[PDB]
């Protein structure tokens, strides 16, 4: 709401981290991790 | 518990009960129940699972004197009863009168319970006269406890304040003494407030609307003194008072806060949850009009609470559900609406005539409260229903009245027209109707020629002809050829200031909502766009008009006291969307190279006179100071259209490798690099912000894609990419060390020179694996060629980008 790019920030690396998703009842999703740079999509746009 | 004693240390008072004498028609009943209590008692202790016993003793810790009937004294049964003979009395002395509709009449067998529910009527005399039971009490301690006349009991507290859990004795007395009735059948009697009444947001709000009454009265006393025998002293100075300071606060922090519950409707909450009733978005609306003619004169009257008056007009235009008002609502509220909206009409007509207090009514308070109501329609897309037939003829009118102020080029016009012109860009917003193209209009449902009948519109004095309606303002042909027109000949604001004032606002208000409505957009509903559309708007005009748009301000880039061009580019901003990608080959370059152009020369003349110590050279440096101002005057209103531009086409020129794109990052690159140089520009930056509050404007920007928000973050920010695709990962290398040799304080052409006797000390794909997969995705860019790989394109975008990122960070870390 007050236009910061960034969802979170101050976080402490601790132990480190994972990706992590979470699926409700009768709900599918792909988790593309990124293995081949060529199928991940949108990368080039904002990332790379 | 809805109800009050109205009364008024605390002195519970009792009610007087033994001055007048007791009924003792149902004596059989009062006996009956007097008795009954010490036999529940008995029947409380066979519940303790410790029964009676005849002996005294205190280790029972129970009742010592309960005897079975048999053996039971009749000592305690003649004292006993005085409690039950109290309460009858005090039940039958508060105007309640009981009558017994039935005729008829050791373990108590049936049992007496109060777990039962009970009408609601009957139960607020139970509680009541546990109030009274309670009040006794405190009466009967407080007696004792005032000998001292220190301290209090915790318990001497009114009976609506205090808690259940402390009232729960009282409250079962009551009950269950109501239950022997209703199981014994006494017709006691002596409101009926539904749910929606019972809301705090009801009774407040009818609160106002009587103070609304309340307070016309005295300003009405008020004009007839003020008009003849003016005397200082008023009848009613202490609700005037009371008028003037608090309920103004109350209503508009009120309001203010709770716009998110009274604006949501059953369909979809906008809130947490809940929505007002509709007969509270009645009220509402009631209470907006009767405010709006509470204002309607007298406007220097009350001059001190001018101010709260309009903001609590702004605040109650806010929050408005009239979706639901103008359906089905109350006669008496739509009239009031409807009157409103044809005074504030006939208004706006007085003072176009004038032009050829009002304006103390009109200027002030009148047009910004319909320019906020305007908007707030047009936002919420509520002209569907609440602009029609009497308002769209009112809203008619107000447009040919204001557009009719052409003519008029006094000294006053020249003032009021930026209130007259987003009055009216607001209005636009929120017309409904088409009133360009109008020979398409017949397809609009929204015209009054299409909702009447022809009898009807001649009899309502419409001429059934909708060109005649608005002969002021042609169709959009020959205004937008005109605009065309006055963009080629390079027009300025003095030279027609009405054109970029007002009817500029028409256009950017009228294209983009209509644009949905239009052939092109797709239609939601097959059946609703089978009809041909009444407005023929598409991309391309849209497009036209922000290039005439472009071409205007490229045309006044440099004339002194262009206040209003950032207006311009505000009332621009929602049109910069769907623009054709040639426009930035187009427009954008040329204006931005002739932006960089004059920030170079400028910049040159800034370090000519600084060369030199003299007070000569500070004259010099004042004057490029004033220079730098006005060059942060122009860049300030052009920016904004290049920042929706780059955030709409920064996918499709990542995608693919466009060279105008990189031909404007380089510019703009030039144009930071100047501003980095000259400090200069920085102050007058800052002072340029703070005084024209263009701020504001900057951070609704920022939030709608610090101080220095414009320069930093709008351009060679979100650019930065362009520019950083086409330099390669491989020749990583060299940027940092041409930063380095940046950070040498070295010139241009002399890194340049380093840079090409250090071709060799850049990578390669074999040199690591990090960078295999960025060579891998370089060559399988589309449009990326091998061209780049001459060296002096290489040393090109290695220094540009070098001194880009060099002077990025410095601004980022101090």
């Amino acid at each position: 709401d007050s236009g910061s790019e960034t969802a979170f920030r101050e976080i402490e690396i601790g132990d480190g981290f994972l990706p992590v998703c979470s699926l409700g009842p009768g709900q599918v999703g792909h988790l593309n991790l990124g293995q081949d740079v060529s199928s991940l999509r949108f990368f080039a746009i904002c990332g790379l | 518990s809805y109800s009050s004693k109205a009364e008024k240390n605390f002195d519970p008072r009792p009610v007087e009960t033994l001055n007048v004498i007791i009924p003792e028609k149902l004596d059989s009943f009062i006996n009956k129940f007097a008795e009954y209590t010490h036999e529940k008692w008995a029947f409380d202790k066979i519940q303790n699972n410790w029964s009676y016993g005849e002996n005294v003793d205190e280790e029972l810790k129970t009742h010592p004197m309960l005897r079975p009937y048999k053996t039971f004294s009749e000592k305690d049964k003649e004292i006993y009863r005085w409690p039950i003979k109290e309460s009858l009395k005090a039940m039958i002395a508060w105007e309640w009168t009981i009558e017994k509709a039935r005729e008829g009449e050791y373990n108590p067998q049936p049992p007496d319970l109060s777990g039962v529910t009970l009408s609601r009527e009957l139960q607020a005399m139970a509680e009541q006269l546990a109030e009274n039971y309670h009040n006794t009490w405190g009466r009967k301690k407080k007696q004792e406890l005032e000998a001292k006349g220190g301290g209090t009991h915790p318990l001497l507290v009114p009976y609506d304040t205090l808690t259940a859990k402390e009232k729960a004795r009282d409250r079962e007395k009551a009950q269950e003494l109501l239950k022997f009735l209703q199981m014994n059948g006494y017709a006691v009697t002596r409101l009926d407030t539904s749910s929606i009444e019972k809301r705090f947001a009801f009774g407040f709000l009818q609160q106002l609307l009587r103070w609304m009454d309340i307070s016309q009265e005295f300003i009405a006393h008020l004009e007839a003194v003020v008009s003849s025998g003016r005397v200082e002293k008023s009848p009613h100075e202490q609700e005037i008072k009371f008028f003037a300071k608090i309920l103004l606060p109350l209503i508009n922090q009120y309001f203010t806060n709770h716009c998110l519950y009274f604006l949501s409707t059953p369909a979809k909450v906008l809130g947490s949850g809940g929505h007002a009733s509709n007969k509270e978005k009645e009220m509402i609306t009631s209470l907006f009009c009767k405010l709006a003619a509470l204002v309607r004169h007298r406007v220097s009257l009350f001059g001190t609470d001018a101010p709260a008056v309009v903001n609590c007009l702004h605040i109650l235009a806010r929050s408005l559900d009239a979706r639901t008002v103008m359906k089905s609502g109350p006669e008496i509220v739509k009239a009031g609406l409807r009157s409103f909206f044809e005074s504030a009409s006939e208004d706006i007509e007085k003072m176009v005539e004038n032009l050829r207090q009002n304006l103390t009514y009109t200027t002030v308070a009148l047009l910004p409260v319909l320019t906020t109501l305007f908007q707030h329609i047009a936002q919420h897309q509520f002209g569907d229903d609440v602009i029609l037939d009497d308002v769209q003829v009112s809203c008619y009118r107000t447009l040919c009245s204001i557009y009719s102020l052409g003519t008029t080029k006094n000294t006053y016009v020249e003032k009021l027209r930026p209130a007259l012109g987003e009055c009216l860009a607001r209005l636009a917003a929120a017309m409904p109707v088409a009133f360009l193209e109008p020979q398409l209009n017949e397809y609009n449902a929204c015209s009054v020629y299409t909702t009447k009948s022809p009898r009807e519109r001649a009899i309502l004095g419409l001429p059934n002809s909708v060109e005649e309606m608005c002969p002021d303002i042609p169709v959009l042909d020959r205004l937008m050829a005109d605009i065309g027109g006055l963009a080629e000949s390079g027009a300025r604001y003095t030279e027609m200031p009405h054109v970029i004032e007002i009817t500029l606002p028409m256009l950017c208000s009228y294209l983009p909502r209509w644009w949905e409505r239009g052939p092109e957009a797709p239609p939601p509903a097959l059946p609703a766009g089978a009809p041909p559309p009444c407005t023929a708007v598409t991309s391309d005009h849209l497009n036209s008009l922000l290039g005439n748009i472009l071409r205007i301000i490229v045309n006044n880039l440099g004339i002194d006291e262009a206040t209003w061009m950032k207006r311009l580019a505000v009332f621009a901003q929602p049109i910069v969307s769907r623009a054709r990608p040639e426009l930035l080959h187009s427009h954008f370059i040329p204006t931005i190279g002739r932006l960089r152009k004059r920030a170079g020369k400028v910049v040159a003349e800034e370090e000519q006179l600084r060369l030199e110590a003299k007070a000569e050279a500070e004259e010099g440096e004042l004057l490029v100071r004033d220079e730098f101002s006005v060059l942060c005057r122009d860049l300030y209103a052009l920016y904004p259209l290049l920042i929706r531009y780059v955030d709409n086409n920064r996918a499709h020129w990542l995608t693919e490798p466009n060279a105008n794109a990189e031909e404007l990052f380089r510019m703009v690159g030039e144009i930071f690099i100047y501003w980095s140089k000259s400090h200069n520009f920085k102050r007058e930056e800052q002072n340029f912000v703070v005084q024209n509050e263009i701020n504001n404007m900057s951070f609704l920007t920022a939030d709608s894609k610090s101080v220095q928000t414009s320069l930093i973050v709008a351009t060679l920010k979100k650019m930065l990419p362009i520019g950083l695709n086409m330099c390669a990962p491989t020749d990583q290398d060299l940027i940092m060390l041409a930063k380095t040799r940046y950070a040498l304080k070295d010139t241009d052409e002399e890194v340049r020179e380093f840079l090409q006797n250090n071709l060799h000390l850049q990578g390669k794909v074999e040199g690591s694996p990090s960078l295999r997969w960025q060579m891998a995705l370089y060559r399988g860019l589309p449009g990326r060629e091998e061209d780049a790989d001459d060296p002096e394109k290489i040393v090109r975008r290695v220094q540009e980008v070098s001194a880009v990122l060099y002077h990025l960070e410095q601004t980022e870390h101090p």
